[PDB]
């Protein structure tokens, strides 16, 4: 009795964040190939994020064949096909078929430096338009081609936000940040896995979820010498890089003696939030 | 529901509920259903083709509902003379047309039998029958469906159809269970359990065919095919009753004297009258307020349930002098047309039935509003409906002290159309010639009439049992012994619960060519034994002249061992391919095996010399594996098979 | 299986709360229902 | 308030069905209680001097 | 006659006192003010969690 098998990559997530990526002032959008990749090194999505199937989702899975690979930087979802071809999935796949992820926290101070408003909201990103009990505007998940990162456009509330938790069937002990839904075919030929006979894509589809970091006004406190000074303008928070303030000209009120004093960048872990600017206290 | 607590107290009658088991192999049942929904409490159909996992046949029934009743009891009486006395005969005969939809009590058996949980597809619903002697079907594309359907399912291991032999040809029956054996090889963790398509020679329109001979040409797959599945033979007898239902039964009436229009008739002279509707239309045409309101209320609404109640002893007089009427087409027909007319009143184009069933509704609503609000008082008659609903029976009465403005108005249309259908009627007394007082009549209706005929008929009624294919009771006996012995025993010699016997008599010179057979597709046996009831007799598959696969225990065992190992393997998709995966890989297979050695499953004094597995560069792999991404496992195993021959040898002792 | 006990800032509470000088708990209970009413059905033993 | 029609000056009212009219309060209040009938005889006497 | 005091349209049950043979007075239900109260509707599920 031989038995054989062979398996294919079906989709690819790209996950990403500016707080662990950029350094300082410069925007990893914008490094180049050497830049980029020793950024990389020292990433791994999991340092803060949790993402799993939900049970719905596990089953399906199982009987289609469907399996769950990790990396550092993204998911991998593989597929197995018929024996003897790269596009046949071994198992017919119809439109209306999907797969559901939960997203949850890990990292006590991701809502200190990612510069996104979540209070009593859910994050939900798609495919294909759903349909919800209130008037709503939707975009999709961006591809990997695109610019831009997670604002308001993806958050839901109210009606939607029960609606939308109910039909994923959540446990009572919620502590969901968000849900991806994706389904075979979407709204488009661009975002959908397989053709219309069913074949896999020759081109594996490759999306993209990437979360913007927050600036802050700095501030110093001298007790010993009794004097208070402020940046002119925000910073960006980061968790490696470095930015050197050495100028008299960068503060407002600089000390008399300014030329002996070092001035430490700010931690993520206390910060001020208000409508307008945000603080970090910084004690010398 | 109910309201005080407390302890109630109902009379019932049905079979004692089964234990519920444990998890073991798990069938899949594909067939029609009665509801198929998500939500008992809705109407939706949502399961149509959506797998579900049932644990016993009390949540199958809150799912997809129960049987279909049987449209084909007849039942005769027969009046006469014997020389002037009185003779009676009742007679109810076995139904000849029977409703094609056996998915319910093919699961009574299979819990009665002793399996566990499994998966129901339901491809449809039943459908009504066009008459009495023309019942619905069985449309083989909906099975299709429910098999491609299956596919995607990973826990069943067996295959059932449980109305396959009803599907309208031979050839069609064939065809399906090809397809179940070329779907258990395209995934090799699957068996199929088969059936003949009838026990009795039965005919293809052309010729007339031996269903053993028939089957074996039926399937006409290979070696690779037949491996996985076996058949069994004969049908049995249960003990199961049909389900019917008494208000569907209707009386034929013959006899010496008929008097079935006579007795009609005098009914309606009796209606047609001041003590049976004159009296009801001439009557129907804050808290102390409430009170008052809702003692009138009741008045109406009783007034209009007697009318209600009238209508319905009327149709159930003229449908006896209808049925009655065998001559005379033309009478049938003027008979009819009354009563049609006549029942518009009641019925939805003017619905005398609602007014008084919304009445009571708003009538218990009323009363209760007095619990929290003056506003509920005011709400039930102007924002809800009592004012629109006594609207409908005078449209502006309240116009004068004397009803007036009847502009439209539910009542008294009946005296006319009662006349109307008196005089339909009427027209065929000297049309009868041999119908009898309760002919066409309801058995729920004639209890009252005759009690003595009504209970000597029913006993004869359930009298008649029903018949069924082996195949669900098999998956039953499968699941008792997975349990008790293990995969590796043979399936064989096993009693059956709820059977009377087989269908037919095999004996033990007829299952010499069951058993074997040049061509190797062997069928095994039901048969009753002496002072041990009916045993299943043989375990071979349909390879049967196969020295590796002929028996069910090896195939089904290696079915089970190939699961459990694929899912250690399926672990490593993505992982290097090097000695670090080698290792993890041969032993956690390793671990199992030697557990299924140490169960018993295995031959051999040690491990060493039940099992081997090989993994890994040198053994199984080469530098072109390493290149292609290729990992290679081999595996053996040895395997305890069955004594089938028990020969004694007698002789004369010497001394 | 019985219950959950939530409290902390990323669980309960944000920047806000720290600021404010809240302190957010969020607790969970399985609690047993009684039985009302209890139906005895009769019938002949067939045999 | 009684186990008996009471006259209210105005009308004879039935004793449960008045409760619930008096007691006009939301979901919100009508948690924090349960009321029971009838009123019980007891085996005690009543104070008295000769 | 219990059966209107114990559910009904507006949730305002009544407990009632009765009378049983061989056992003599008893206290017959256990049901809160808001009776159609999926989650409040007994008194014991209100005294524990206070």
């Amino acid at each position: 009795m031989q038995v054989s098998s062979s398996f294919r990559s079906f989709l690819k997530l790209d996950i990403l964040h500016s707080y662990f990526l950029n350094d300082g002032e410069k925007d990893f959008s914008s490094m180049n190939e050497e830049e980029s990749k020793t950024q990389l090194k020292s990433y791994n999505w999991k340092d803060f994020l949790e993402i799993y199937p939900s049970q719905k989702t596990s089953h399906m899975m199982r009987g289609n064949k469907i399996f769950f690979k990790s990396f550092n930087d993204s998911i991998i979802l593989a597929i197995k096909v018929e024996s003897g071809t790269e596009n046949q999935p071994f198992n017919e796949l119809y439109e209306d078929e999907s797969m559901t992820f939960l997203l949850s926290l890990k990292d006590q101070y991701f809502g200190n430096y990612t510069d996104l408003d979540l209070a009593d909201q859910l994050l939900y990103f798609s495919n294909k338009t759903p349909v919800l009990p209130e008037a709503f505007t939707f975009k999709p998940i961006d591809r990997i081609n695109q610019s831009g990162t997670v604002g308001e456009e993806y958050l839901y509330e109210g009606e939607n936000k029960k609606h939308l938790l109910e039909e994923a069937h959540l446990n009572p002990g919620g502590g969901v940040l968000g849900i991806i839904q994706i389904y075979m075919k979407g709204d488009t030929p661009v975002l959908s896995l397989i053709n219309n006979d069913g074949t896999l894509k020759n081109s594996l589809p490759h999306f993209k979820i990437h979360f913007s970091n927050r600036k802050s006004t700095w501030k110093y406190i001298n007790l010993k010498d009794d004097f208070e000074t402020e940046t002119k303008k925000d910073y960006p928070l980061t968790k490696f890089g470095f930015i050197l303030l050495d100028k008299k000209s960068d503060f407002i009120s600089p000390p008399a003696h300014f030329e002996k004093y070092v001035f430490p960048n700010p931690d993520a872990r206390r910060i001020k939030i208000t409508p307008t600017k945000n603080y970090s206290e910084i004690f010398i | 529901t109910y309201k005080t607590p407390g302890v109630y107290i109902e009379e019932i009658t049905k079979f004692p509920p089964s234990v519920a088991q444990v998890e073991t192999a798990i069938p899949a049942f594909i067939g029609y259903t009665q509801f198929a929904r998500t939500k008992p409490s809705v109407d939706s159909d949502d399961l149509i083709l959506k797998p579900k996992r049932i644990s016993s046949l009390l949540d199958f029934t809150t799912y997809y509902g129960g049987a279909q009743n049987e449209q084909g009891i007849t039942v005769k009486l027969t009046d006469t003379l014997i020389e002037g006395a009185e003779n009676r005969t009742i007679n109810v005969p076995e139904p000849t047309f029977k409703s094609p939809y056996l998915m319910f009590y093919s699961l009574q058996m299979y819990f009665a039998n002793g399996g566990g949980p499994c998966y129901i597809v339901s491809t449809g619903v039943y459908d009504d029958w066009s008459d009495s002697e023309t019942p619905p079907t069985i449309n083989f594309s909906d099975l299709e469906s429910g098999l491609a359907v299956i596919r995607k399912e990973d826990e069943p291991t067996l295959l059932l159809f449980p109305d396959a032999t009803n599907l309208p040809t031979d050839d069609e029956f064939y065809s399906l269970y090809n397809s179940a054996l070329m779907q258990c090889n395209d995934l090799q963790d699957r068996f199929t359990i088969l059936d003949t398509y009838s026990d009795q020679t039965y005919n293809d329109g052309v010729e007339d065919l031996d269903p053993i001979p028939a089957l074996r040409n039926g399937i006409n797959l290979t070696k690779d095919y037949l491996k996985y599945g076996a058949a069994y033979y004969p049908f049995v007898q249960t003990i199961l009753n049909y389900q019917y239902s008494a208000d569907e039964i209707v009386i034929q009436h013959l006899s010496y004297n008929p008097n079935a229009i006579a007795t009609a008739l005098d009914n309606l002279n009796a209606v047609n009258g001041p003590t049976f509707i004159d009296a009801i239309l001439d009557d129907l045409r804050n808290s102390v307020k409430v009170a008052n309101f809702a003692s009138l209320v009741e008045s109406v609404l009783s007034t209009l349930n007697e009318l209600i109640d009238a209508k319905e002893e009327i149709n159930k007089d003229v449908n006896s002098a209808i049925a009655s009427s065998e001559e005379d087409n033309a009478i049938k027909t003027a008979i009819s047309d009354a009563l049609d007319v006549f029942n518009e009143d009641f019925e939805g184009a003017d619905k005398i039935e609602s007014v008084a069933k919304n009445l009571s509704d708003l009538l218990i609503k009323i009363k209760q509003a007095d619990t929290n609000t003056k506003v509920e008082n005011v709400l039930s008659i102007n924002a809800l409906n009592f004012s629109a609903e006594f609207e409908k029976l005078l449209t502006y009465d309240v116009n004068t002290g004397l009803t007036a403005s009847v502009t439209l108005d539910l009542f008294a249309n009946i005296g006319t159309r009662l006349d109307d259908i008196i005089a339909a009627v009427s027209a065929a007394e000297p049309i009868d010639v041999n119908n009898g007082k309760l002919n066409g009549r309801l058995l729920s209706d004639i209890e009252p009439l005759d009690n003595a005929t009504y209970n000597t008929i029913l006993l004869e009624i359930n009298s008649h049992k029903v018949t069924l294919p082996p195949s669900s009771s098999m998956a039953g006996a499968y699941a008792r012994v997975d349990n008790d012995r293990g995969v590796w025993k043979s399936p064989a010699n096993i009693g059956l619960n709820y059977v009377s016997k087989p269908s037919v008599t095999v004996s033990h010179e007829e299952q010499e060519s069951m058993n074997v057979h040049g061509t190797g597709k062997s069928v095994n046996a039901i048969r009753s034994f002496v002072g041990k009831g009916t045993l299943v007799w043989g375990a071979r598959t349909l390879a049967g002249n196969d020295n590796e696969w002929r028996y069910i225990s090896v195939r089904r065992f290696f079915n089970m061992a190939e699961e459990s190992i694929k899912k250690a393997t399926e672990q490593f998709v993505f992982e290097p391919n090097d000695g670090n995966t080698w290792v993890r890989v041969r032993a956690m297979i390793e671990n199992f095996l030697i557990l299924q050695w140490r169960a018993g499953a295995l031959a051999g004094a040690k491990p060493e010399h039940a099992f081997y597995v090989k993994v890994g560069l040198g053994q199984t792999m080469t530098a072109q594996d390493i290149l292609e991404g290729n990992m290679n496992v081999e595996i053996g195993l040895a395997v305890v098979r069955p004594a089938e021959f028990i020969i004694l040898k007698f002789s004369h002792k010497m001394q």
